[PDB]
């Protein structure tokens, strides 16, 4: 747990270090996927992590 | 600007981080700086 959010951190970090430059995100289906009303876990919860982690980072 | 009062703001994701317990502390300090700083108002974005 913690792995995505910190992975998607790091990403955008070296990224925003190197700007002006591109990101790539193929097949963001199991990323941006819609946050379901139901459903205990884990890999839910570093879904949510990551999801919320890219957000911010957009932000 | 027409109320002519101090304008503090937010958003709906960076409360929202899973790091458990820190959310409480947060919410605390941010309502403590607008009591000792109001009159104010906070907008907070997609607050659901």
């Amino acid at each position: 747990a913690g792995v995505a959010a910190a992975r998607v951190n790091s990403l955008f970090y070296n990224a925003r270090k190197k700007a002006p430059a591109i990101i790539f995100i193929d097949e963001i289906d199991a990323i941006g996927r819609a946050r379901s009303t139901l459903g205990g876990d884990p890999g839910s919860m570093e879904r949510e992590s990551a999801l919320l982690a890219m957000l911010v980072q957009m932000d | 600007a027409e109320g002519g009062v101090r304008m503090f703001t937010c958003s709906g994701t960076d409360f929202y981080d899973v790091y458990s317990g820190v959310g409480a502390r947060r919410v605390r300090e941010t309502f403590d700086r607008l009591r000792n700083a109001a009159p104010a108002i906070l907008f907070i974005d997609e607050f659901d």
